[PDB]
């Protein structure tokens, strides 16, 4: 089973890499882990956008 | 300057002394050492011009001199050695002017020095704190060059004034002397490593009051501090530290711990000495880990990192502590722990099997007997595991770990004929398991059983009276067996029930959260010492009286006593033996017994009037 | 696990080494945006939209590899939905590519002339950056010079 799972991470890599998202495998792998439980996709894209505003705001 | 070369060795030889863990140590190519070039130190009628050139003309060669080139009428006399670093102004030059200029010079000076330290100091053959040391302070050398060459605009455009660079240049004063005073203290000697690290500590707060040399000297120690903290990952996360020298925290020898790892005790910090032992024990416990296969890493593994006066970082050495000892006791109590081993030790060694030994008596009697030298070590073995056999003793898995061993002295280690003066036993240690379970320290528990056995081997002696008469009318034999019985049962209930198990219980109820191996350790010695004194002869005057007693014992109750010469199977030399031995005994009973007075079973021995008087 | 992933989340997005309670701050800036927008066409759709304008732009074949790349996810459109709103964001060679002169059967085509000033325009990005990396080297160390 499992090393299905690393090779969705290559996809869900990869185009993340195309569309030109800000995103590190680190993240990724959390984001999907957090949708598995049903959580609003739009909201999480809400609180990703304004904390690297914040992280470059605390230099 | 021979010094750069010799220190050089020692410094490099106390790296490669002690451990060879990393290959080939390098050291740096000569020719670094020896350009003037690669050290941070290397055509007018100038008095006679005037002063609006004088003040403009001397900055020019002083702002070259505050750099480590040399001047045009400002100059610098030879370094020979000489770590004053004297510098040499000209004749016909202006007095007033002259004053200003050797307020500056020690910019110079200083500076010639802290370069001096950095081409040196830098190589393979000083260690790692000095590494990252040595680029911390080859950072702040480009801004004063960046000052020099601010200053260096201004006096192209000639715009500039002695007041104001000599006003400009005091932070760099201090800046550079705060560094000189670091490396001047280095370069007293030697400063390795952890030896340096009382400066790392201790330089900042002497300088804590002043509020600029203070945060200069927290980025020194920012970064030398990173890689003795990178090492240190390796003994307190690890199962073998990687030193690439031996600069760091662990004399060790490849051979118990105080040969395995001992302390380099000023190759430890300024903050760190209550918690050497916490580190020495913690990596010396991660090797066993390692030794074991077991699992090598550690879950609070984070960066050890430097901070003053929020000095909560040792608490990751607590926290590490009550990881890594904690996960070797969590192997060290449900295996190579002291549970099912002890029992097996217990039911031989202090006889908690009393089913045990009535099966060897009843086997080994053409061994009990023969003369010396005629020892016979296979058949012991199989007197054992055939008395192992046949018993309930059979039972234990250890019995297999378990072995007949040879004893030559006959408790005379107090200051074949077979198994009376020379049995022993042996559980077969293991490495991982010989820092708590181990021959050297079994040799004392030994002792403890031969006593236990030795006792209970004269009650057979004395039991032996019983079968052998029980014509069939005197009792004057089993009255003196009842008083040697009334003895020997009774010592044997107080060495069985109240030397071992209260001692032996006040070190098992520890083990369930005992908090390190050394601990343990002191738990297991306290416990076999105090036993070992919980034994009745354990004393300077031995009680020696105890060794006649039972001798003169064991010729009535074996070699005389037998069936009164089958007499019932009376010309008075049975009773003229029974007298003999009786003055002897008695004599020496009163004795034992008034030691045991004078030294709580005697309470028992006299309780309704048992005699008193013998 | 649920509340914990927004916990590391949070770490992972703080940057590298005052690594304190600003960990605490930043949750709550996480926790408000949540809040604030929870109360108030799939994912195919979605990425085809997106296929169609980069395949406008230039950069066809990496379009045709989107599309490809996620075909094979029939055997996640939450997960998708991720991407898609946050594709801005972002931080802002071949020798086989576009050559006649290789390969077996290449058939009659005659001059294109718009692939030469395509490998015309790549080689003047890699003098332009250069000359821009250039400015940007000088002005740094002679602006310390000059403040």
């Amino acid at each position: 089973n499992l090393n299905a799972v690393r090779e969705t991470m290559d996809v869900l890599l990869e185009i993340s890499r195309i569309l030109n998202t800000g995103l590190d495998m680190e993240t990724l792998s959390i984001c999907v882990r957090l949708c598995e439980q049903g959580i609003n996709p739009e909201a999480l894209s809400s609180v990703i956008k304004e904390l690297r505003k914040a992280t470059e705001a605390l230099k | 300057l021979q010094q750069s070369l010799e220190l050089k060795r020692k410094m490099l030889r106390d790296k490669q002394n002690k451990k060879n863990s990393g290959q080939h140590l390098p050291i740096f190519p000569a020719w670094v050492y020896e350009r003037p070039a690669l050290i941070g130190d290397f055509a007018l009628p100038i008095g006679t011009l005037p002063l609006a050139s004088q003040e403009s003309a001397v900055v020019e060669d002083l702002l070259y001199v505050l750099v480590g080139v040399d001047g045009r009428y400002v100059s610098a006399q030879p370094l020979a050695g000489r770590q004053s670093r004297t510098f040499l102004v000209d004749p016909n030059l202006d007095l007033s002017i002259r004053e200003l200029v050797h307020r500056i010079l020690p910019v110079a000076a200083s500076y010639s020095a802290v370069t001096r330290f950095i081409e040196e100091k830098s190589s393979f053959e000083y260690g790692q704190v000095n590494h990252a040391l040595a680029a911390a302070m080859r950072t702040l050398v480009k801004e004063h060059l960046i000052l020099v060459s601010q200053l260096e605009q201004l006096h192209r455009q000639g715009l500039l004034s002695l007041q104001k660079l000599w006003f400009y240049i005091q932070p760099a004063m201090r800046t550079m002397d705060i560094l000189a005073s670091l490396a001047t203290s280095v370069d007293k000697g030697e400063c390795l490593g952890g030896s340096t690290l009382s400066l790392l500590h201790d330089r900042s707060f002497s300088y804590t009051g002043d509020s600029q040399a203070q945060e200069l000297c927290l980025y020194l120690t920012k970064a030398a501090s990173a890689p003795y903290f990178e090492v240190l990952e390796k003994w307190i996360y690890r199962g073998i530290i990687h030193d690439p020298y031996s600069e760091f925290m662990v004399e060790e020898h490849e051979l118990y711990w105080d040969q395995r790892y001992t302390i380099v005790q000023q190759q430890i910090p300024s903050f760190l000495q209550k918690m050497a032992d916490k580190i020495l024990s913690t990596g010396k416990y991660l090797n066993v880990v390692r030794e074991c296969g077991h699992d090598v890493t550690c879950p609070v593994a984070k960066e050890i990192i430097y901070t003053l006066k929020e000095r909560a970082y040792v608490e990751q050495i607590e926290k590490a502590f009550n990881y890594a000892s904690k996960v070797l006791l969590d192997f060290l109590m449900e295996e190579k722990e002291l549970v099912a081993h002890l029992r097996s030790i217990k039911r031989y060694f202090l006889m908690d099997q009393g089913d045990f030994f009535v099966h060897f008596m009843d086997l080994a009697e053409e061994e009990l007997r023969k003369p010396v030298e005629d020892i016979t070590p296979p058949r012991l073995e199989a007197l054992l595991e055939l008395a192992l056999r046949m018993s309930t003793a059979n039972t234990d898995p250890f019995k297999d770990d378990l072995k007949i061993d040879l004893m030559p002295h006959d408790l005379i280690t107090q200051l074949a004929l077979s198994g009376l003066e020379a049995f022993s036993f042996d559980y077969i240690v293991k490495w991982p398991l010989s820092l708590i379970i181990n021959r050297k320290a079994l040799t004392r528990y030994q002792m403890l059983f031969r006593h236990m056995f030795y006792c209970k081997h004269v009650e057979r002696q004395l039991c032996s009276v019983w079968i052998s008469n029980k014509a069939q009318w005197f009792a004057g034999a089993f009255t003196l067996r009842q008083r040697m019985l009334n003895f020997v049962q009774n010592i044997q209930y107080y060495m069985m029930f109240e030397v071992m198990e209260p001692t032996w219980h006040i070190l098992e109820k520890n083990l369930k959260s005992a908090s390190n191996i050394d601990d343990v350790l002191g738990h297991h010695t306290g416990f076999l010492d105090t036993c070992l004194k919980d034994c009745m002869l354990t004393n300077p005057e031995l009680l020696k009286v105890f060794s006649k007693l039972m001798s003169v014992c064991v010729m009535f109750t074996n070699c005389m006593q037998k069936f009164t010469q089958s007499m019932k199977l009376l010309v008075s030399g049975f009773e003229a033996t029974i007298n003999k031995f009786d003055k002897n005994f008695s004599a020496h009973l009163l004795d034992l017994l008034a030691r045991l007075s004078i030294y709580s079973v005697i309470s028992r021995l006299d309780f309704n009037g048992f005699y008193t008087e013998r | 696990s649920i509340t914990q992933l927004f916990d590391d989340l949070c770490e992972a997005l703080l940057p590298a080494a005052n690594r304190k309670r600003a960990k605490r701050s930043l949750k709550k800036v996480a926790y408000n945006a949540l809040f604030t927008n929870l109360f108030q066409l799939p994912a195919r759709n979605k990425i085809l939209m997106l296929s169609f304008d980069l395949r406008v732009g230039g950069l066809g074949p990496k379009a045709d590899r989107l599309e490809e790349l996620v075909e094979e996810l029939e055997a996640v459109g939450s997960v998708l939905d991720l991407l898609v709103q946050l594709a801005g964001s972002g931080p802002p060679r071949d020798y086989f590519l576009n050559n006649k002169h290789v390969g077996r059967n290449v058939p009659y085509s005659g001059y294109d002339c718009d692939d030469l000033s395509v490998f015309e325009m790549d080689v003047q990005s890699l003098i332009s950056r250069e000359e821009c990396l250039c400015h940007s080297m000088i002005q740094e160390t002679l602006q310390v010079m000059e403040a």
